[PDB]
């Protein structure tokens, strides 16, 4: 098979979303 | 004999209640959960081979009421198959209720419910970040050590339909073949360096090319081309990981070749992040369900 994504799923790799590690 | 259904029923009684309401099982009930789930973990592979459809969840960190909400959206077992990526304890207010429900569902549905090891399922970490203190206050030290003996037998990674590689942290520079994972003997502690450590601790980083030093002080970071060579070498479509809090609950990396899942909204009473759960149908078509803070 192959992993595909539903039409409503947004790709947020380059949209400047915040991330963090420890608290 | 372990009255599983009574344990599960009392754990679910607080579903819809003043969030923070404790469920105080007996010491022998919790120990029974640990001893039975430990048996199941050792009877199943350390590298799980799962098959869709299922739902994948990231860190919970003791946010029991957020965990109960995930089940409301995705369906309480056995309505849906579940794969959790680790980090069930620490930080949150209710690690005990969280891990007890998950272990009870593991015992109840041992073929449709799966738990991976996170970096907090490790005595040297959860002694410090909250789980030990919760055990001391609500039970005793011996029960925490029983939990450790159970955590030391959790599986480390899963592959869904030979195409999705799942673990808590990420890739290792010492991971050449999946056999190195299958070779690890249980019970084991998490080493301070090496393959098992990296699988639970490493992070992807958009500003690193090969392997960089990790901000956490443990393990490594890895770049987008490490992901590509790994997926190509092992005939995979996607790496599914957790371990990192992400604003949207999910976050893609390296052109949707890797996704980070985090399932605890407003992590640490901070951040204002959301939680996400990834649904995979039998075609390996994938979607996200978002759990907003409450
Ligand atoms: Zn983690
Ligand atoms: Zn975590």
């Amino acid at each position: 098979k192959k992993v595909e994504w539903t039409s409503d799923t947004v790709d947020n790799e380059h949209m400047g979303r915040r991330s963090s590690k420890c608290c | 004999s372990l009255n599983l259904d009574s344990i599960i029923g009392r754990l679910l009684e607080v579903q819809g209640s003043r969030p923070g309401k404790n469920v105080q099982l007996t010491e022998n009930e919790i120990r029974g959960l640990c001893l039975k789930s430990r048996e199941i973990f050792l009877s199943q592979p350390i590298l799980l081979e799962l098959e869709a459809p299922l739902k994948i969840c990231g860190d919970i960190h003791g946010q029991y009421y957020d965990l109960l909400r995930l089940f409301e959206y995705g369906g309480f077992p056995p309505e849906s198959n579940y794969l959790f990526l680790g980090d069930y304890v620490d930080r949150g207010k209710q690690s005990l209720e969280t891990i007890c429900l998950l272990l009870a569902y593991k015992i109840k549905y041992p073929e449709n419910f799966f738990l991976l090891r996170g970096n907090h399922e490790c005595a040297s970490i959860n002694r410090i970040y909250g789980f030990y203190d919760e055990c001391k206050r609500r039970y005793n030290i011996k029960l925490w050590k029983t939990f450790t003996d159970c955590f030391n037998c959790l599986p480390i990674a899963a592959i869904v339909d030979e195409k999705i590689f799942c673990c808590h942290g990420g890739l290792s520079p010492d991971l050449q073949s999946m056999e190195q994972i299958r070779r690890i003997m249980r019970p084991t502690d998490v080493p301070d360096q090496g393959l098992l450590c990296d699988l639970l601790w490493s992070d992807p980083d958009k500003d690193v090319q090969g392997w960089g030093e990790n901000d956490r002080g443990v393990s490594f970071t890895f770049g987008a081309e490490v992901v590509a060579k790994f997926l190509h070498k092992h005939d995979l479509d996607l790496i599914c990981r957790a371990h990192q809090v992400v604003e949207d609950g999910y976050e893609f990396f390296a052109k949707r070749q890797l996704v980070t899942l985090f399932s605890a909204p407003n992590y640490c009473g901070e951040f204002d992040n959301a939680g996400a759960m990834m649904s995979v149908d039998e075609t390996l078509m994938c979607s996200f369900q978002i759990l907003k803070p409450a």
